[PDB]
């Protein structure tokens, strides 16, 4: 039962460097080789390069030679990605994965194929400064409402970095409510809302307050919905 | 090197059969006989499915089946279930320690009648116009398959510029969800009688209208 445990996530501003660990639990590195593979929110797979520590110096693909480097720590079971001079299009999930493009004998693991996956490691590359997003209510109104429902939200908008969570009444009203993944604007912020469908009969009555905590800059707003 | 050819998207009911085409050259997947496959569901790590074209790891259903043709290798899901709505992805080996992943394929299975979007559009708010702001936000909901086209509106004149919409998400009781926003100045904002946004999903179009 190899596992492969990746370093947490990362905030970076352009033209610095960035540098992921990935670690190997349940077997030994040395017998083993380590893929590094990056996904563009919302793209594909991308491979990077490969290292196998008993065959030397690593191999990197041709779009990240000049910029990406890989080690491997024997002795601690981890290999090291560093990729620099970031711009914002690095902004991606970084990946770990055994691998062993090799003819030789795979102890415990396959020819040619990445096996074993670490969790991903989410790294963003932004010019932006932290900052916590303005919530603004969403009315509920007589083009929100048919047949004795009514939908409702909140707009949150302009915070960097991801992410925010949204809640109604404290988390105590869960039915009927959708939180949307955020827009990137061309401001170098983001923006998402939350909606909810409620009856119309409450309206008057209930109050609806959403909730929202933009932890990376310990912002948090609860706005009155009327 | 460029990256595999992969079909965009590919659907099919419970119980179907399914083929993700992958086209490479002949210095990839026409030259070794090392092509993998992989699954990827929404917010997760790829998953090993599939290597040496068609050779299943342990545990992997035989449901998957793998085949080459030329430089084009095919991915098979024989039995479609919901568990089998995810993403795949074709990798080849390149030569010399390298690897190319395909464009990636998102699989659809069917197994959920037709629902018909509700659209809801909301004004910019009395709050964000004193910031000197207007945002319109339409937010359209219960709909399958996910899959809508949004278009804006201004006293009937398309409106491109300024248009942000997310991509549709699964909502808490498996149909879909997406939003679009029209962010705006309130100067411009009040230098059109009326707003309208369309959504036009499964080929019907739903319209809604709103006015300074």
């Amino acid at each position: 039962q190899v596992q492969l445990v990746q370093s947490g996530a990362e905030v970076k501003k352009p033209g610095s460097s960035l540098k992921v660990s990935c670690k190997v639990s349940g077997g030994n590195l040395r017998s083993y080789g380590i893929s590094w593979v990056r996904q563009a929110p919302g793209q594909g797979l991308e491979w990077m390069g490969v290292i196998i520590p008993i065959f030397g110096t690593p191999t990197y693909a041709q779009k990240f030679q000049g910029r990406v480097t890989l080690a491997a720590d024997d002795s601690n079971n981890i290999v090291f990605m560093e990729l620099s001079s970031l711009r914002s299009e690095d902004t991606a999930v970084y990946y770990c994965a055994r691998d062993w493009p090799s003819i030789t004998v795979a102890v415990d693991a396959t020819n040619y194929g990445m096996d074993v996956w670490g969790q991903g490691t989410l790294v963003t590359v932004s010019s932006a400064s932290f900052k916590g997003p303005s919530v603004f209510p969403l009315a509920p109104s007589s083009k929100s409402t048919s047949g004795g429902t009514a939908a409702l939200g909140c707009l949150v908008k302009d915070y960097f970095p991801e992410p925010v969570t949204v809640s109604w009444n404290s988390g105590a009203l869960t039915s009927g409510v959708h939180t949307f993944p955020a827009v990137l604007q061309s401001s170098g912020l983001y923006s998402l809302s939350s909606v909810v469908t409620v009856p119309s009969s409450s309206l008057g009555t209930q109050t609806y307050i959403c909730n929202v905590n933009h932890k990376p800059s310990n912002t948090k707003v609860d706005k009155k919905v009327e | 090197q460029s990256a595999l050819t992969q079909p965009r998207s590919v659907s099919g009911s419970p119980g179907q059969s399914v083929t993700i085409s992958c086209t490479g050259t002949s210095n990839d997947v026409g030259y070794y006989d090392h092509v993998s496959w992989y699954q990827q569901h929404p917010g997760k790590a790829p998953k090993f499915i599939i290597y040496d074209v068609s050779k299943r790891p342990s545990g992997v259903p035989d449901r998957f089946s793998g085949s080459k043709s030329d430089n084009t290798a095919s991915l098979t899901i024989s039995g479609l279930q919901a568990e089998d709505e995810a993403d795949y992805y074709c990798c080849s080996f390149a030569g010399s320690y390298t690897y190319v992943f395909g464009t990636g394929t998102k699989v659809t299975v069917l197994g959920q009648p037709k629902a018909n979007p509700t659209v809801t559009l909301f004004p910019p708010s009395s709050e964000e116009l004193q910031a000197n702001k207007a945002t319109l936000v339409c937010l359209i909901s219960d709909f399958y398959p996910g899959a809508v086209t949004v278009a804006w509106k201004a006293d009937g004149s398309p409106v491109k510029a300024g248009v942000e919409t997310t991509k549709p998400s699964k909502q808490s009781n498996n149909k879909y969800a997406a939003s679009s926003y029209l962010s705006l100045t309130p100067e411009q904002w009040k230098s059109h009688r009326s707003y309208s946004c369309q959504v036009t999903h499964e080929g019907s179009t739903v319209e809604k209208t709103v006015a300074p």
